[PDB]
């Protein structure tokens, strides 16, 4: 019967690994560099996108950074239609929580779901894993400013600062050397652009191959703010840290 | 060879291996033989112990009040089957008032065993079958294989060395086919048919298996003493 | 009976690469050359119309669709593929959308549903991904004009313009040199019309070229009057003749 | 749930010595209106059985459609088709007992009641009857409708108990059986002159006999009855 | 539905997708469980090439599965979650239909079923986790500490450990456990298991979580000082 | 019906009537209405006698099981909610039973709990249940004390028991009597009140409404 | 609306002696004001010296009865060809009406044989599978007519032991098989006088450790 | 690879064949019939001194007529005991009385082939099912992941089996009493088992018509130990 075509994407190996979540990670280090920055006064995210064409439409553009809800925010280093795929999911289950509890959902708990969602792929079914890594970036009145992972084995965990994609090895050695706790917001997006800078793959880090985003408390008082830069605003925020 | 991963599978000579391989488990099963005239059908079975504390494992299944078996080969496949006949009969009484002709419960068995020759993933069954019953056209002699083929005989056997014994029937079937009125002389060929299927070994108290079904005879099976008789 | 491949298809080598989304791709290569761009008040799509034998009548070969009103596509691949993808595309455009909402899709929505119906033929059981990339041009109230490419894998980018299939290299490096953002939908057309010229081996005329625009809306192909709010689709395919008369300008 | 649209009478029949007899009027009757006027309600299942059925016709036609099948089904891998492999009166009664019982549970009943008439293997005579809600019983006589009112005790004076039945002939019997017949014509509203009557005999076989008609009526006596009490002329 | 049967036998009598779960466990974090006279506690090794560790957020390796008893664990730390989401869902249900919390032991088998479950049904692979399961049955004072692994078997241990290096850690707690004299204190008790972590663990830094059970419901994470202490105090201890 | 169990000093009395009814036919009066689960667990029946027969011979079987998958007999607690969530699932569909699970186990002490097809379940130390419930209460409650000896206990279960067979036209037959202490529960024998009513006439003096 | 239900007449009996037991039932078979026969037996050897009547609705009796029988059949099947002990049997039984308790088989039912010491059994069943074993029991249509009489003619009930100033009562005693097929007889000729639907024949089944013997008598016919 | 339902060209199916194997690698169970009663005892084999061994439970109550021990991969034997327990109160529920020995074997064995692509695999642990019913005795049954079953007079099965049923062989007479068979199992049992046979790492059960289905405490067998090596000196 069938049974001759099927890879069995669900088993382990002699080692006790996940060949389908192994090979998926691989992919996934080929893709644009994403990196997230936790700070005491918000969260920076800040990624890389996949080597441009001059005729991209960069301003209608989103590939990397998605919003899930008002207080919560992914970078997405992967395939873009799986991450896709998962961000839907992700954007209803926040607002089932919503509306059973009259509360928007804790950062932990949507976090926990689509990495359970990925975790099952892996377990049961015999399809694919989702090439996807998330790094998740929220505010709730529980711990405040958060950060966490997820990759294709559905395992997640919480950071300071964390880079997905390529060059993640690079990334963290310099972040981990230039981070402070008591950091502010500005300072990690100086960080985080400075360390796109110098593990980039291109000749020069531009504004048209870049995707920013801060998680604030920069509105009027006690209330949280996202805000997805604009073109304009990568290239302003570029020269204001001098990078050109 | 290539070809006997699956029961869905033709060889290129057009051999279906998984079902030839679930004959094989009949060849290795102990010996059992079936014989008829034309008032009664009997059943006798040699039965294989594991060891010397064991029990001999049963090899006749009562069906209905006039129909009944003998197995050899994968007994759990027996069961089954058996149940299934248990069943039909059971329908034919309930719905129609009739007993279950013999020659349909052979149809029947044919056709359940053909299902799991044409489809992925079950398997043919691996025990043949001897049915013997009596009905309103008299006795008969039913020979079940799990490719599915079912066959009227007037005697026969199954298991390890069954040539014997079928080689004797083939040659007694004048004298047998007319030990009509005669339950014991039917038997006592049965019995004789048997022994040309021994080795190493002969026909004790706890090893014989008999059955009779016939004109004024419900189905009924003799094990122990009651066997003694015939020894 | 029954399906009983129920597990993936496409799935993960050693190197991270997912094969049968790759061997779509190149079945794309192979594909007859098309593209798009976009210009201030318009969007053009064309392709070449490479008919199979001189028996065969083209014109009952449409391979620039209408999705919605607003809203048309054209492919390089495999052409049953995205026959059917239309279909699709034109019916979820209401069910998930018209029905509920009781105006068409904004054109990166649209875009949208058929990239997730391309993603789950690349995880879903038993199947195999699309063998086609499609250029999607629409326009819509709140985004204006815009032009999408869909790729197998169901990833989608947002182009000012572009090509794809046969000679899609060739043909992206002259709609670098000759795109701005101050192109008129004329100047676009005409731009398409030199680009495709590259890349066709044949015949280059109004019936072995099929174009489409997404313009300003039409009120004598809406069909009815007396609704002044409905003023007519923007998707216009060109005729036959109309090619020709741009053929000569040229 | 349901409601009877088209209708048949009576059945009645009964035991003799050798066999049973069997009848059954042909109409189908719509309410009040006596609209269909050819129909037969005897229904032979081989050489050696007839089904008599009442009640709703829908219902009757598809119960012929279900007997014939099962002919055609009995006959399928079975040489003795045609000998001691026939169907039976027994299993064929059986058979439909078995379906008005189930229907009847699932709320949705043949809306009928039904006689099985004929002779077994051995020679025995077989009489059942079942309905609408799968009640069966035997007895030397059986009718439904009216029958069971007016016919029976008609055909108990000629056998009634099981002692009279080898006392009974087949001219006998079937001299009851035609008198009860213009009786059920006389009295019953929805009944009508034209009937089907048929024999089965363990030594003649079955033997079926169509457009009979009720005759040797009174009716002289009414030119007599003038109004309704005190009325003379 | 996708059926196929994935955990079957080999020619040898084993089962390869059950022992190469185990595989994943021996890959996995070490962790440890000793039980005292009046206590159980639950250390786990943390691996450290991982620095700029979020510790508010990320999930600690101990949980609480009702008030009264903990599970930990070693290997797929997805895999886990589902194990102790549904025995979470069980220790409730249970309290609704009993009117009691679960025992150890009943939470354990059932847990362990779960597992066995994985290991013969068609289309899904097993857990690639073992758990140990520690805590008090409600209105009791002896302690439990079970063990259970991917093949669904399970048992009580007076100390046990799984996960990398858990053979070298066995074989401390073997010729360091007197059974007829368990740690008579939480003091005592949660020395031993820091003992035995550093055998295999490096610096005794964010590195040794250890969580202390007492009976009726009394369950608490010490923090880094109060390990430190331990780490500390035994190194000079050491020095002889 | 009318049945009663009551907790005292000295553990559980448990008494019933043993009549069965069809409307006004009595369809018996030898008809047996405690259920003994284990040594250890009594189960009271009334309304529908299919009903409580059914389902708590049913319920000794889920207590069976307990103890096999549990090695440990099932709380009182635990049994009586077996039977109260499984009428639940059938709450509309026209089941009725009052029924009284009645039992000692070490870690609750002697206890009972009422239950019925209503999804009541209450733990309680008094309840009567059945048809003739208002009678027997009328006599437990206005001779209840905490203090009764054994003998007096079980004298009050038999006459209230007899009170409600009197006076209730559904009620009658034989009273079954029972203990219960925490060596298990102990049958105390059945009184047809064809002799127990006029043997408490003359004994007790009391029935003074009837004719001597 | 159609109705599932009917009424199909008749009576049935069961008393028990110390080593026999007797079942009977007449043999009328009614709908409404008619007789649809005067001989249709309600009363029936099941196998393994098991007598059973399920009286009331006959359709529904006899599907119960069909299933009981079916229900020892595969009992010798599934239990190596033991014996179905009565208390099994009725036990089983209950498991059968019960099954159908929200669209109840409309019968009474009475078994009669032997109990594992071979003493007399009789069970009676309600309609919903509540049972109940007795010396003694009436059933069916006349059953509130006959079963007062058994209770005085086979429990003593209300009989006193004269010149004891009532109290003392008859002692209970096992009956002789003559003297139970006397109080049956004179039970149905007593409910065929005052019961339009019990008359025409009685048939009577009794069972002892020899098997099951059959007696028939004549009933009123009107 | 190949579809879990094959046969070998023997006419045998892999799968169950395989099972087998897994249980060859088991820990020894031995069942003695008697007259006067059955006894079930095993190889309680602690893969380390640290863990607890009352928590191996190897020797089961199903009713309490009927007791069961197993060898193999004992997690798989979970189900079919909860299958067995339910068999049997069910029985008893539908019928009013104790069910048979056999057909409770039956009724398991009837769980053994439902594997294929229903479990995905057949079970990897065999049992023996031991008690008493008033129509057949004392019974000891070997109940196969193959869906056979086996009386006997004595069985063993596990790793020692081929050894332990040799012993067996020569040892069993129709008169055991129930003390003779207790000293009988345990005396096997040292013999096969690696480890020096104590209290500790075996456990005895027996079931009689009497008091049923029990497990002997250690005190108990630690008695029965002592009394064997003095019956094996005194000769
Ligand atoms: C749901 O409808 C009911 C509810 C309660 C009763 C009283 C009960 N009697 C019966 O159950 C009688 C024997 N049988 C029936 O009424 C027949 N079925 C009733 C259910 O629907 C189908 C027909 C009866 O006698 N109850 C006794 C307690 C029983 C006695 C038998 C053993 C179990 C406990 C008791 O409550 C007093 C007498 C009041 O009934 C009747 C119908
Ligand atoms: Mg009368």
């Amino acid at each position: 019967g069938s049974r001759r075509y099927d890879s069995r994407t669900t088993i382990f190996s002699p080692e006790g690994r996940l060949y389908q979540v192994e090979y998926a990670l691989e992919s996934i280090s080929h893709a644009g560099t994403a990196i997230g920055i936790m700070a005491s006064d918000g969260i920076v995210l800040a990624a890389e996108r996949k080597v441009t064409s001059t005729l991209l439409e960069q301003d209608t553009s989103t590939e990397k950074l998605y919003k899930l809800n008002d207080k919560i925010a992914v970078a997405v280093a992967g395939l873009t239609a799986d991450a896709e795929i998962l961000i839907n999911t992700a954007r209803i289950h926040a607002q089932n929580y919503l509306k059973t509890y009259n509360e928007d959902i804790p950062v932990e708990i949507l976090v926990r779901r689509l990495s359970d969602i990925k975790q099952g792929y892996t377990q049961h079914g015999g399809l694919r894993p989702f090439g996807v890594s998330f790094i998740y970036a929220g505010y709730d009145d529980r711990y405040g400013y958060q950060l966490y992972t997820s990759n294709p084995s559905g395992n997640y965990t919480g950071w300071k600062a964390i880079s997905v994609g390529a060059n993640t090895s690079a990334a963290q050695t310099l972040l981990q050397m230039d981070y402070k706790d008591d950091m502010k917001v500005d300072d990690a997006i100086e960080l985080a652009l400075k360390t796109l800078s110098k593990t980039t793959d291109s000749s020069a880090l531009t504004y048209d191959r870049l995707e920013f985003a801060t998680i604030r408390k920069g509105a009027n008082d006690g209330e949280v703010y996202q805000k997805i830069f604009k073109p304009q605003e990568i290239k302003d925020i570029l020269v204001k840290t001098g990078i050109t | 060879n290539n070809y006997d991963g699956d029961t869905v599978t033709f060889s290129p000579t057009g051999r279906l291996f998984q079902v030839e391989y679930a004959l094989e488990a009949i060849k290795q099963g102990s010996v059992t033989v079936g014989l008829r005239s034309n008032t009664h059908a009997v059943l006798v079975a040699l039965k294989r112990n594991a060891d010397e504390l064991s029990s001999y494992q049963k090899k006749i299944i009562k069906c209905d009040e006039h129909m009944g078996l003998s197995l050899a080969g994968l007994a759990p496949d027996a069961r089954v089957l058996s149940n299934y006949l248990r069943q039909q009969c059971n329908y034919s009484s309930l719905v129609f008032n009739r007993k279950l002709a013999v020659e349909r419960a052979g149809h029947l068995l044919c056709d359940k065993a053909q299902k799991n020759t044409q489809s992925y993933g079950g398997r043919p069954y691996g025990v043949g079958l001897l049915i013997i019953g009596y009905d309103k056209s008299g006795a008969h002699l039913l020979e079940f294989q799990p490719s599915g083929n079912v066959t009227e005989l007037y005697g026969t056997a199954i298991g390890a060395r069954s040539q014997g014994a079928k080689t004797y029937l083939e040659r007694t079937l004048d004298t047998f086919i007319k030990i009509d009125g005669n339950p014991d002389e039917l038997i006592k060929a049965g019995v004789e048919a048997i022994s040309q299927s021994l080795r190493d070994e002969s026909l004790t108290v706890d090893n014989l298996s008999i059955a009779i079904v016939g004109k004024d005879t419900p189905f009924t099976i003799y094990d122990g003493e009651a066997v003694a008789k015939y020894i | 009976m029954t399906d009983r491949y129920s597990f993936s298809l496409t799935t993960f080598s050693p190197s991270g690469k997912l094969g049968q989304i790759d061997y779509a791709l190149t079945a794309v290569k192979q594909g007859v050359t098309s593209l798009g761009i976009k210009a201030t008040n318009g969007v053009v799509i064309a392709t070449e119309k490479k008919s199979s034998s001189p028996l065969a009548m083209s014109e009952t070969l449409s391979k620039v669709s209408l999705l919605t009103p607003d809203i048309g596509a054209v492919y390089s691949g495999m052409g049953p593929d995205y026959r059917v993808l239309v279909d699709k595309s034109r019916k979820v455009a209401h069910t998930s959308y018209k029905r509920i909402y009781g105006e068409y899709p904004p054109t990166k929505l649209l875009v949208s549903e058929v990239a997730k119906i391309m993603q789950e033929a690349t995880q879903s059981g038993g199947v195999r991904p699309f063998g086609v990339s499609l250029l999607i041009a629409g326009h819509d109230e709140f985004n204006g004009f815009s032009l999408y490419q869909v790729d197998p894998s169901g990833s989608y980018f947002p182009w000012k313009a572009t090509a794809i299939g046969k000679g899609s290299v060739a043909a992206k490096t002259f709609l670098e040199k000759r795109w701005n953002d101050e192109l008129e939908l004329e100047d676009a057309i005409h731009i398409a019309l030199l680009t495709l010229k590259e890349s066709v081996e044949g015949e280059f005329n109004g019936d072995t070229i099929e174009l489409a625009i997404i313009g300003d809306e039409n009120p004598d192909l809406l069909g009815y009057t007396g609704i002044p709010t409905d003023k007519g689709p923007r998707f216009r395919k060109l005729t036959s003749q109309e090619i020709n008369d741009r053929l000569e300008a040229l | 749930t349901q409601q009877p649209i088209v209708t048949g009478t009576s059945v009645i029949s009964m035991k003799y010595d050798n066999g049973v007899i069997i009848a059954a009027d042909n109409l189908g009757s719509y309410g009040s209106l006596l609209r269909f006027n050819g129909v037969e309600r005897l229904i032979p299942v081989g050489d050696n059985t007839v089904v008599g059925i009442s009640g709703d016709i829908s219902d009757m036609q598809h119960i012929e459609r279900l007997l014939k099948d099962l002919v055609t089904e009995n006959a399928y891998d079975n040489p003795l088709a045609d000998a001691e492999e026939a169907l039976e009166p027994s299993y064929i009664f059986e058979y439909l007992a078995t379906v008005m019982y189930q229907r009847r549970s699932k709320m949705n009943p043949l809306w009928n009641a039904i006689i099985v008439a004929g002779v077994q293997s051995n020679g025995d005579q077989f009489l059942r009857y079942v309905n609408l809600l799968g009640v069966t019983y035997s007895s030397p006589t059986l009718a439904t409708g009216f029958g069971a009112h007016m016919a029976n005790p008609l055909l108990r004076k000629v056998v009634d108990r099981e002692s009279d039945i080898p006392k009974t002939t087949v001219q006998v019997a079937e001299e009851a059986i035609v008198n009860a017949m213009r009786v059920l014509y006389y009295r019953d509203a929805r009944s009508s002159r034209n009937f089907s009557l048929a024999i089965i005999d363990k030594n003649t076989g079955l033997t079926f006999k169509k457009n009979l008609q009720v005759e040797n009526m009174k009716w002289d006596f009414a030119k007599d009855i003038k109004g309704y009490g005190t009325q003379k002329i | 539905g996708y059926d196929r049967a994935l955990s079957i036998f080999s020619p040898d009598g084993h089962i390869f997708q059950v022992e190469y779960a185990l595989e994943a466990v021996k890959r996995g974090t070490c962790a440890v469980g000793v039980k005292g006279k009046n206590c159980v506690v639950l250390g786990c090794e943390r691996r450290s090439t991982l620095k700029l560790q979020d510790t508010r957020i990320t999930p600690s390796k101990v949980s609480k599965i009702d008030s009264h008893v903990v599970l930990s664990f070693s290997g797929l730390n997805a895999d886990s979650r589902i194990l102790i989401e549904k025995a979470r869902v069980e220790a409730q249900s249970h309290r609704l239909t009993l009117e009691d919390p679960v025992t150890v032991e009943y939470l354990t088998r059932y847990v362990a079923g779960v597992q066995q479950r994985y290991t013969q049904s068609g289309g899904v692979r097993p857990f690639g986790v073992s758990t140990l399961i520690a805590g008090f049955d409600p209105r009791d004072d002896e302690p439990k500490l079970y063990q259970t692994e991917p093949s669904g078997i399970y048992s009580s241990w007076s100390a046990q450990t799984i996960g990398r290096n858990s053979k070298t850690v066995r074989e401390f707690l073997e010729k360091n456990y007197d059974r007829k004299e368990p740690p008579a204190t939480v003091e005592e008790c949660v020395k031993l298991t820091v003992r035995s972590l550093l055998e295999v663990v490096q610096t005794g830094a964010k590195n040794i979580e250890i969580t202390v059970v007492k009976p009726d419901s009394d369950i608490v994470a010490l923090s880094s000082e109060e390990i430190n202490q331990y780490v500390t105090q035994i190194e000079q201890e050491k020095q002889e | 019906t009318t049945t009663l169990a009551f907790r005292f000093q000295g553990g559980i009395i448990v008494a019933v009537d043993s009549r069965a009814t069809a409307g006004n036919w009595v369809a018996s009066q030898t008809v047996k209405k405690v259920i003994e689960i284990n040594p250890f667990l009594l189960g009271t029946m009334a309304g529908g006698a299919a009903d409580c027969q059914f389902w708590e011979t049913w319920l000794g079987s889920q207590c069976r099981l307990h103890e096999l998958r549990e090695k440990e007999r099932i709380s009182v607690a635990a049994a009586s909610k077996i039977l109260s969530n499984l009428v639940y699932q059938y709450k509309g569909a026209g089941l009725s039973m009052g029924t009284m699970i009645c039992g000692y186990t070490r870690k609750e002490g002697p206890t009972i709990y009422y239950v019925d097809s209503d999804g009541t379940r209450l733990k309680g130390d008094i309840f009567c249940v059945g048809s003739g419930q208002t009678f027997a209460y009328g006599v437990l409650d206005s001779n209840y004390k905490w203090d009764l000896s054994v003998e007096d206990a079980l004298y009050l279960g038999k006459r209230s028991i007899l009170a409600a067979a009197h006076r209730d036209a559904y009620s009658g037959g034989s009273v079954n009597l029972y203990h219960v202490t925490e060596d298990g529960w102990i049958y105390h024998g059945n009184h047809d009140v064809g002799e127990l009513f006029w043997k408490v006439k003359e004994e007790e003096g009391s029935f003074n409404n009837v004719i001597g | 609306q159609f109705n599932p239900y009917g009424d199909n007449g008749g009576t049935i009996l069961g008393i028990a002696g110390e080593d026999f037991a007797v079942l009977a039932g007449d043999t009328r078979n009614i709908t409404d004001y008619s007789i649809n026969s005067r001989y249709e037996p309600k009363v029936f050897d099941c196998g393994d010296n098991i007598v059973m009547s399920a009286n009331g609705f006959a359709a529904d009796g006899d599907a119960l009865v069909k299933r009981f029988k079916n229900s020892v059949k595969w009992y010798h099947f599934d239990h190596n060809d033991k014996k179905l002990s009565i208390n099994s049997a009725a036990r089983n039984i209950q498991h059968l009406l019960y099954g159908k308790r929200f669209f109840p088989y409309y019968v009474h039912t009475i078994i009669a044989g032997l109990d594992e010491d071979g003493k007399g059994a009789v069970y009676s069943f309600d309609p919903v599978g509540s049972y109940e074993r007795e010396q003694c029991r009436a059933g069916g249509a006349a059953a509130s007519l006959i079963m007062p009489f058994l209770d005085n003619q086979v429990n003593f009930k209300n009989q006193y032991e004269p010149g004891t100033n009532g109290k003392v009562k008859k002692p209970l005693k096992y009956l002789s098989v003559e003297e139970v097929i006397k109080l049956v007889r004179d039970s149905f000729t007593s409910a065929t006088e005052r019961h339009i639907q019990v008359g025409d024949g009685l048939e009577i089944l009794i069972v002892t450790k020899d098997g099951v013997r059959k007696e028939f008598y004549e009933l009123k016919r009107d | 690879d190949r579809g879990v339902s094959t046969f070998s060209p023997e006419g045998r199916l892999f799968q169950v064949e395989y099972s087998l194997e897994a249980i060859k690698l088991g820990s020894t169970a031995i069942g003695i019939a008697t007259k006067e009663g059955v006894v079930l005892g095993v190889e309680k084999r602690a893969t380390s001194p640290l863990l607890e061994s009352d928590s191996i439970e190897k020797i089961v109550e199903i009713d309490r007529h009927i007791g069961c021990a197993m060898s193999g991969l004992t997690a798989d034997a979970r189900s079919m005991i909860e299958h067995a327990r339910t068999a049997a109160v069910t029985h008893n529920l539908y019928y009013d009385e104790d069910i048979n020995v056999e057909s409770l074997t039956q009724s398991v064995c009837d769980l053994a082939l439902r594997f294929g692509e229903l479990m995905s695999r057949p079970f990897g642990v065999a049992l023996l099912i031991a008690g008493h019913d008033a129509d057949d005795g004392y019974q000891l049954f070997h109940a196969e992941p193959s869906g056979t079953f086996y009386r006997y007079n004595a069985k063993a099965i596990g790793s020692g089996s081929e050894g332990a049923q040799a012993e067996l062989l020569n040892e069993w007479h129709s008169s055991l009493t129930l003390k003779e068979a207790e000293l009988l199992v345990l005396k096997i049992l040292k013999q096969v088992m690696e480890e020096k046979l104590d209290e500790n790492n075996a456990q005895l059960s027996c079931i009689t018509k009497q008091d049923g289905f029990k497990i002997y405490d250690n005190e108990k067998t630690a008695e029965l130990i002592k009394e064997l090596k003095e019956k094996e000196a005194a000769e």
